[PDB]
């Protein structure tokens, strides 16, 4: 059913949100599809972990903490829960065409990348050149003193 | 697959830790503080056998086994214990035997004659199940298993005379035996010594004399039978009377051992100079299986008391307690080295010495047989139903499964694993944690399938140590009884390879008056400890049986562990009364091989009844589950995806040229050994007939559209190497062996590594 | 008896509820069947875990915390606790017939399920189709850049 | 000596009770048989665990917590302490005869028990029959849909 | 030198007592034999555990907690510390002679003890007899109903 | 995905900083290159650990705690994150020449170092000589008493 | 670098001291030899443990806690840190000569010590004799009653 380790934190978290405002109680009753009465949904939470998760998605303010802790002790629901809760991210009309212009550009980076090494290196090497000149002098001088 | 962090043992696996066994739920367990030296040279191991169908109806009595039926009926049946059972048996046995009528009334029925002698010719035949029907009314009981034992008693004295029909038959399944005694399994096996002396009196009645006086004289009254039974049944009633409480035989004799092991025993109560010198304590002193039993004893009772006279009486208890166990029983003493023989170990070593990962696995001999039965009711709304074995379905699969067998042997899995940890590990020490210890126990997952239980509650039983209550008691009773085997099976292993063991006494939290725990002396020859102990002196003393494993060198299992299938074939007629729907899997399958030829999609459906040669779809038949076969394959799957996961985890962070090429060197080399294995399954009897058909549904679907033929120089081969692979899953899918999910991920792994791409690359010359 | 670990936390929870209102004291005395005096029931709680559980069912407000922790302390009381505490859930007159209409429907899902895969997959696949079109364009474009 | 883990909690607990009212100080001095001075008994508590227990029996209000924790770290005194502190429970004049009437009755239950199984089963089976009829219909219908 | 686990709690505990009243600072300076300055003794506490203990004996009010925790992590000092801190318990003039009268009496108990068993048993058996009569009736009646 | 153990602490930490002042919201939107809306960046944090780090660099006041804990559970990002977040340390015009004068000097220390031993020794030996004379007398006297 | 377990506690501890008074900021800048700016030293603390220690020596008020915890997780710096931070303890002019008079005396104790046993014994034996006489009587009397 529901892990006590989770449930310990979970139940009062939900109950707190309910006591905060009634407007959420009707919402979760709609999403989970449970009897609108606050006692009902609280009976459902204990029964199924999948249900417990959807509730904590409906209230993210105070509830985010327990949700993560629920996710820990239950890797099982993690896949299923991820699917049931989903929203299509609104895409910008310009986006896909706007990306089309960078085709020329990214292929240029990856030519520079392969040469240098991993992308991490090139980000470094870029800084080394952009770096102030004095530093090249500094390093030369430490080698002048016989430090390596 | 079960992973534990040996550094923190308490948190990761509490089931196998000793701290739990003696009653410390809290983290603390005493160090090597106080100690006494000891050597365990013997143990009680169950004989190596698993359940078999045994039939109760016929006239024989085989006392050892009826005893075994009580174990199962009472214990796993949900009832309290076999102890309370047997007691209610001898109140039942006293009822009939000591009662003069009940032996007349049912000899009036079987002989037919109340008041007069019966001739020699006019002897009718009364079927065994008959007399049972009436004995039910005469000497009523709440346990049918008693009526069967009396019924086939009278059948045994009357068999020579021929008053009863032989033909009728009937059958039950005896249960599986725990390899090591739980505390109660001692108490049981002591009562079952009474019982076995009971039945050996009933069983041995010849009634040859009653057979002689019947022949010569020509006739005999019921007054001769109905006495001659009543003389038998009261010989058995003698032998029951006056035996000691098992509960107080053992409770004491595990205490008075427990006082001569523990170093700290107060002198106020000290086992006396006589009983310490008693014949037989010497031997029982050095015995292990009792010890881990003792640890259990105090775990529950919390305490102990000696009711028996500390001297005069307690020296006739032991010689009686020895004769109970020592005599042939399920438990027979063996030298300790032998009972752990099948466990084996291998480890992944750093450069210095110490473990990175270390694996412990149970070797197996893969079971190559399978049977398929069709259940047949006797009458509507009657549960008697008896199955018919059908050959020709089974001959297929067992000739299909036999090729699978050779190639999955367990040793080849770990021989593969350590080959992973060679490649993935960096060059540097492991100080960061104790070396994690992975342990394959195919026996665990195996028991989950025959009992139909979520693998997640089985594992999580070992981790936290408590059993979930949500499940019904039939599982927990076989779950805890299981979880105790592994605990025991661990310590027999640890002790076998570290003969030096030392017995302390835990009193830090003062949970119990008497307690015991071993501490091993193992000499590590290592610089840094794994787990946590001071590693001082060039030897480490570790209370945990697991840690004391980790310091072992590699061990090769000397004895294959043996599963064996339940046997339906022998007795066909007998009516099955045991539920067989637990061990039966429904057998049905559907699948579609899709290929794309010249920019279209062609899908060949296929059904299981076609694969087997059956022309029609028959619903009834049910494959009897291939558990141990599904156990191994389940292991080999989880270790495969685990490997292939851990590499592609390192493969990202490698940051080396020399090493990175050694990872992709591994994956590819792994995945195309994966595939050459599945292609090897495709040539099998089901694999064959799956292929022959799949190509044929694809052909006739292309009839309409004329398109050009292939080169088949390599194309016949390329197409061929692909269609076989899909047979390889189809055969695994249709039998229970591989679940549909994991079959998909196993395609995806073989999919992205582009294994097939590399397999053909060896069939061309450039 | 009663294990001490349960006692440090468990004893004050009940006592608090008693001090809150007397009306509960009479109730628990009726259910557990113990002497009405608050000192009596408190003597019973310590004695038996099964009894301790029934009390915590009678008061769920403040008491729910300890109750769960009691589940861990004793396996046996909870096992024999689930039965002793039970209430028949009131069934709606419409329900069973109302379910009869979905026979046609669920058999339709399970035809779609088997085809796709586990129910989890079908819930995903359903979203993939319902998903906005642009995304199909987006993914095609990343493959155009040689990313996949 | 008294173990510190206990003593840490024990000493201030007693001292608090003393500071609350003097009337207890005279009582414990009588029961333990120690010098009436509050400093004396506090010297005795530290010395012997058995003594420490009897004090915590005399004051149960604030003291019950430490007592249990004393009981944990000392299973030894547990037996001895249980004996020294005892009170005969007043028996009702009617009780033993009142029990005599149930002889007929309990023997009836145990006839029903053995038949069914453990007492736990019979409590269940009793509910199954008492249960509303519709449920039998419900379960039949799920089997009609082919759900097991 | 002093283990941190202790020192963490120890140092502020002492410092608190110092800040409470100056009168203790002079006392501990005398007992430990250290420079009267509060900074000095605090430098000594860190240096030696034996010294740390004697300080915590001088102040028992707030300090008793750390002292026990010091005693845990240092079983070594436990012997030595016990000796350095000692006070002769004032004996009552009447006591030893007053004990002389019980010689006759205790020898009587130990005659009764050996017969029964351990002293624990005799304390029980004494209660069993002192116990009210009805109980003997009660137990007889349960055996009349066939309960054991 | 971001590991929960981190995310638990991380999310409210960021959200707190946002609620503190709006001025940061625009900054992080610029650095991470995310939609200016506070809901957007909070959606990004959960998605990528690398992103989560850059945010916690932008706010160091309240956020430093989680950042370190992020760094623990993710050694992977540690390299990459270190590169993406970088600032050239302003160098003083005098510095490199000012260092040139110590060439003569440091070579003098390392001549003294090698002779004595590790640098740690020389720091000690230097103190031993600088140490007051009386101490040499003190040590001589303990040897006079036959102490070693 | 500095281990997080330490750093978690260390960083805010230092930052708190800085916010308390500016006068310390200049001091630590002098001792560690770092840029006077509070942001600079805080950047140095994270970088080196040795540096982190010297800072916590400069502020002992609030900082002593973390320092010890730093010392735990880093036994390495423990040696080096002990050397870099040192102060010659001012010696009293009278001291060494004042010690010269006890030469005669201590040699007397050690003659008594060897005879008795370890110094611990002699401290005990000394008390046994100093002890009041009645006690010798008491012990004799318990032996008179046949107690040992």
């Amino acid at each position: 059913m529901l892990l006590p380790v989770v449930a310990r934190a979970a139940v009062p978290a939900i109950e707190s949100a309910i006591a905060a405002t009634p407007g959420l109680v009707s919402r979760i009753a709609a999403a989970i599809g449970s009897k609108v009465s606050p006692s009902a949904i609280l009976a459902a939470v204990k029964s199924n972990p999948v249900v417990a998760g959807l509730t904590l998605a409906q209230i993210g303010s105070t509830g985010y903490d327990a949700y993560q802790q629920l996710l820990e002790n239950h890797p099982e629901v993690a896949e299923m829960l991820k699917d049931l809760s989903f929203k299509a991210d609104e895409i910008q009309p310009d986006f896909i065409g706007n990306l089309g212009q960078y085709r020329e550009e990214l292929e240029l980076v990856e030519d520079a990348a392969r040469f240098v090494g991993g992308m991490s290196n090139l980000i470094r090497l870029r800084q080394a050149l952009e770096l102030d000149i004095k530093y090249y002098g500094l390093k030369m001088q430490l080698n002048d003193m016989g430090y390596r | 697959m079960f992973n534990l962090k040996v550094k923190d043992l308490n948190g990761s696996a509490r089931g196998l830790t000793q701290a739990f066994a003696i009653g410390e739920l809290k983290n603390q367990l005493s160090v090597g503080a106080l100690q006494l030296p000891l050597q365990f040279t013997r143990t009680f191991s169950a004989s190596m056998t698993s359940e078999l169908l045994w039939e109760v109806g016929k006239g024989n009595i085989d006392p050892v086994m009826y005893a075994r039926l009580f174990f199962q009926y009472a214990q796993a049946g949900g009832a309290l214990s076999v102890d309370e059972l047997v007691n209610q048996f001898t109140e039942y046995h006293q009822s009939t035997a000591c009662n003069p009528e009940i032996w007349r009334k049912l000899t009036a029925y079987i002989t037919g004659s109340s008041n007069r002698a019966i001739k020699a010719d006019a002897v009718g035949k009364v079927p065994p199940t008959a007399i049972l029907e009436q004995l039910r009314t005469l000497a009523p009981s709440e346990h049918e298993l008693f009526h069967h034992i009396t019924t086939d008693f009278v059948c045994h004295v009357l068999s020579p005379l021929g008053f009863i029909l032989p033909d009728a038959a009937y059958v039950y399944r005896v249960g599986r035996t725990a390899t090591y005694p739980n505390f109660y399994a001692l108490v049981d096996c002591v009562r079952a010594s009474d019982l076995r002396r009971m039945l050996t009196a009933l069983s041995s009645v010849d009634s040859k004399m009653l057979q002689a006086t019947f022949k010569a004289k020509g006739a005999l009254a019921p007054a001769l039978i109905s006495q001659h039974l009543a003389n038998a049944a009261t010989t058995a009633f003698e032998r029951s009377r006056g035996n000691f409480d098992a509960n107080a035989v053992v409770s004491s004799v595990l205490t008075i051992l427990g006082r001569l092991w523990s170093p700290s025993t107060p002198k106020e109560l000290d086992p006396s100079a006589r009983l310490r010198n008693t014949n037989g304590i010497d031997q029982l002193r050095s015995n292990l299986a009792l010890f881990i039993a003792y640890q259990d004893m105090v775990k529950q009772r919390g305490r102990a008391e000696v009711i028996f006279s500390d001297e005069e009486l307690s020296s006739t208890i032991i010689p009686w307690f020895i004769e109970a166990m020592s005599e042939v029983s399920p438990f027979k003493l063996r030298p300790i080295n032998e009972t752990t023989s099948y466990i084996g170990q291998t480890s992944a070593i750093d450069h210095m010495g110490q473990p990175s990962h270390v694996v412990v696995y149970e070797d197996w001999q893969f079971a190559k047989e399978i049977t398929a039965f069709t259940p047949v009711k006797l009458a509507n709304n009657s549960n008697q139903r008896f199955l018919d074995v059908e050959p020709g379905i089974s001959d297929r699969m067992s000739a299909t499964l036999a090729p699978i067998g050779n190639t999955f042997a367990v040793s080849a899995f770990v021989k593969n694993r350590t080959a992973v940890y060679e490649a993935v590990s960096q060059r540097g020490t492991v100080n960061s944690n104790g070396a994690e210890m992975t342990l394959g126990f195919p026996s665990v997952v195996e028991r989950d399938y025959a009992l139909d239980r979520d693998p997640m509650v089985a594992i999580a039983a070992l981790r936290t140590g408590i059993v979930d209550e949500s499940l019904e008691a039939r599982a927990s009773n076989d779950l805890k009884r299981s979880m105790f085997n592994y605990y025991a099976a661990v310590m027999h292993y640890a002790v076998a390879h570290n003969p030096e063991v030392v017995v302390s006494e835990h009193q830090g939290v003062a949970a119990e008056q008497g307690s015991l725990y071993l501490v091993w002396n193992v000499r590590t020859e290592l610089r840094i400890p794994v787990g946590y102990n001071a590693i001082e002196g060039g030897s480490i003393r570790t209370p945990e049986p697991l840690e004391a494993i980790a310091y072992n060198k590699p061990i090769q299992p000397s004895e294959v562990l043996q599963a064996k299938v339940l046997d339906l074939a022998n007795h066909t007629t007998s009516i099955h009364i045991w539920p067989w729907h637990e061990a039966s899997t429904e057998f049905a399958y559907e699948d579609a091989y899709s290929v794309t030829i010249r920019n279209k999609r062609y899908t060949a459906e296929v059904k299981e009844f076609e694969l087997l040669g059956l022309g029609q779809r028959r619903e009834r038949v049910r494959i009897l589950k291939p558990t141990v076969a599904h156990a191994i394959i389940q292991m080999w799957y989880s270790w495969f995806v685990e490997d292939d996961r851990t590499l592609a985890a390192a493969r990202r962070t490698s940051r080396d040229d020399a090493e990175k090429l050694a990872i992709d060197g591994r994956r590819m080399q792994n995945a195309v050994t994966l595939l050459r294995k599945i292609e090897m399954i495709g040539t099998t009897g089901i694999g064959a007939s799956a292929v022959h058909l799949a190509q044929s549904r694809i052909v006739d679907q292309m009839a309409g559209r004329g398109l050009i033929d292939d080169s088949s120089d390599l194309h016949v081969g390329i197409n061929r190497h692909r269609i076989r692979i899909w047979a390889g899953l189809a055969v695994l899918q249709m039998m229970g062996l591989l679940s549909r999910s994991e079959a998909e991920a196993l395609t995806k792994v073989l999919g992205d590594s582009n294994a097939l791409g590399m397999v053909v690359a060896t069939t061309d010359i450039d």
